[PDB]
């Protein structure tokens, strides 16, 4: 969790102009946002055991 | 940076004292000091409270050490538990050059006495310029018709 | 030619600095691996002292 | 506890190994992307003066292999005592075993 | 070995010979051993 | 004209290196790679102005203007020299003539 | 992949970088020789008046 | 500006090495050279007043 959002952050500080979309971009946002849903998956389950 | 907070029987409204404490550890001979810094209004006789020495953690003989300081721990000195709080920043940036990562900060406490005895605050909010003077002079002669 | 020659020599000196870059950085995941482990025994240590 | 201080100590030591040998990397690159014609080039006032802080490169070669050496040395240590935690637990669970072998008996 | 520790590797093989003397000492039967300085709790 | 299509692609240029320089450094980190920290609520922020396809028309468009900014400037130099060359026999036949 | 790109169109920007600069000092001189000879072009009309 | 920008360097990575005494060698060679085209342009003045 904490090297995928460093890396969007060092890379959403590209430039002044040229600041682009691409495959990878959404590819960081739904790894981060898949991260932090899933590990309240194992939370709940450490409060059901 | 710490704080000690001790009962009091024969006060008259407030129930419990606090007194900061800047504590100080000496590292050219592991010696430890403590000094509590003056307020105005305290009747207490504030200063030193505890010479320059090595002071011991244990019943033994051990003596304190700056591996064992950190943030949000309490320290027990000569029958007086103080609860340290904050860092210098020099201290800071020597922590974590030695391979210790310091507790998250916290806040200090305040004595209830002292905040009691703030002054109040000599102001007042100046009013707004509309008034009945100010209407008539910027919507005469406008007014709304509805039918019904 | 003295332009050439002083292009060569930076080349040079970034091949270094690269390599011994990418050295500390491999010394640098094999000790933070064996901190790890250390953390995992010491928690061990510590349920074996609380169940005592 | 002490074990893992000491390895955290050269952990910190490599990450600012680290954190300047990324700007030599930048420096460095800057100074190959230069040509005869870009903008922003400029005459330094009183240049061609060598700083008194500039190190040698045995210097420099002795630093980073210092570093790793002591590093290595770190996780060596680290190592030996983990085998040796791991035969302390193995001492003590025998030895509750056996005692309460005997005395149920 | 060049990469060795000396200092650390002693601490660490005095420790083992020290832990393994309390082990005898808390396994004695007859009282005899004397008992290890270190290990006690102040 | 030329002076100011070089400086367009030269800035372009050190634009493309700054980016080029990022995307490789951020590329490169592993998980244990220092500079890892605390988020400021940096995912649902997003400041993109460009698409890829955007991108690369931009480039284009300079790339296509300099190129046709080069061909006229070969038949710039092509009338030039016809002209000095036509001038010179005129001056040399007249003189003749005289 | 991304880096890649980036540095296939830093490669394009180069090359034609490198051509225009040749342009521009190709004309540069030429503008320099006809400058000259129209310089040299006034001794004629001395003669002649 | 090669020299400027690497002076801008960290504490322990400000190297002596090829690079910089090649660079500090190139500036006076430069200097030099500089200095034999103005000899040459003052005596190509002093040509051109013996021609006229």
């Amino acid at each position: 969790l904490k090297v995928a959002q460093t890396r969007l952050d060092e890379r959403t500080r590209r430039p002044n102009i040229e600041l682009c979309r691409d495959m990878a971009q959404l590819r960081l946002v739904n790894e981060v946002h898949e991260v932090d849903d899933t590990i309240q998956t194992l939370q709940q389950r450490l409060r059901d055991a | 940076d710490a704080y000690f907070q001790e009962d009091v029987p024969m006060s008259t409204e407030e129930q419990y004292r606090i007194r900061q404490v800047n504590i100080y550890y000496y590292l050219e001979d592991d010696s430890m000091s403590v000094i509590e810094p003056v307020v105005e209004n305290s009747g207490i006789l504030q200063g030193k409270l505890i010479k320059r020495q090595r002071l011991a953690k244990n019943d033994r003989g051990d003596h304190y050490h700056w591996k064992d300081l950190n943030r949000g721990i309490n320290i027990t000195i000569y029958g007086k538990t103080f609860r340290v709080v904050d860092c210098d920043q020099f201290t800071q940036v020597f922590l974590e050059s030695q391979g210790i990562e310091l507790n998250p900060p916290e806040k200090m406490a305040l004595d209830p006495y002292t905040e009691l005895r703030k002054q109040p605050l000599r102001k007042y909010v100046t009013p707004s310029d509309f008034d009945q003077l100010k209407q008539f002079l910027t919507f005469d002669k406008q007014v709304l018709r509805f039918y019904a | 030619k003295s332009q050439s020659d002083v292009n060569k020599k930076l080349e040079q000196r970034l091949e270094e600095v690269q390599f011994w870059k990418k050295e500390l950085d491999d010394k640098l995941e094999q000790l933070v691996n064996v901190t790890d482990d250390l953390l995992i025994y010491k928690i061990r240590l510590e349920k074996a002292l609380e169940t005592l | 506890s002490e074990q893992i201080r000491m390895n955290r100590s050269a952990k910190y030591n490599l990450e600012k190994d680290l954190k300047d040998k990324f700007v030599a990397l930048t420096i460095d690159d800057i100074c190959f992307s230069l040509n005869n014609n870009s903008p922003n080039i400029r005459y330094s006032e009183n240049a061609v003066r060598i700083e008194p802080n500039s190190v040698s490169l045995e210097d420099w070669l002795d630093f980073s292999s210092t570093n790793v050496e002591k590093a290595d040395k770190q996780r060596n240590n680290s190592l030996m005592l983990k085998a040796l935690v791991d035969r302390i637990l193995s001492q003590t669970a025998n030895d509750l075993r056996k005692q309460c072998d005997v005395v149920d008996t | 070995r060049f990469n060795l520790d000396s200092h650390r590797s002693t601490e660490l093989t005095n420790f083992y010979q020290m832990v393994q003397q309390h082990r005898k000492y808390y396994q004695d039967k007859t009282g005899t051993v004397p008992r290890v300085p270190y290990f006690a709790m102040p | 004209a030329n002076r100011a299509s070089q400086h367009e692609l030269e800035k372009d240029l050190s634009d493309k290196q700054t980016a080029y320089r990022i995307d490789d450094k951020c590329h490169h980190l592993r998980n244990t790679s220092d500079g890892v920290g605390y988020f400021r609520g940096v995912e649902r922020v997003d400041a993109t102005v460009s698409v890829p396809e955007s991108w690369a028309k931009f480039t284009d468009d300079n790339i296509l203007r300099s190129q046709s900014e080069r061909a006229a400037s070969a038949k710039l130099r092509d009338d030039i020299e016809n002209l000095l060359v036509v001038t010179a026999n005129e001056m040399w036949n007249q003189f003749n003539k005289v | 992949e991304r880096v890649n790109d980036i540095g296939f169109w830093k490669s394009e920007i180069i090359h034609e970088l490198d051509e225009m600069i040749g342009e521009t000092n190709a004309l540069t001189d030429v503008k320099k020789r006809l400058e000259r000879a129209l310089m040299e072009t006034e001794a004629p009309l001395q003669v002649a008046r | 500006t090669r020299l400027e920008t690497r002076t801008h360097r960290p504490n322990v990575e400000l190297c002596r090495d090829v690079a910089q005494y090649r660079l500090m060698k190139e500036v006076q060679e430069i200097t030099h050279n500089v200095a034999r085209l103005k000899e040459t342009l003052a005596q190509a003045q002093a040509e051109l007043k013996g021609l006229h």
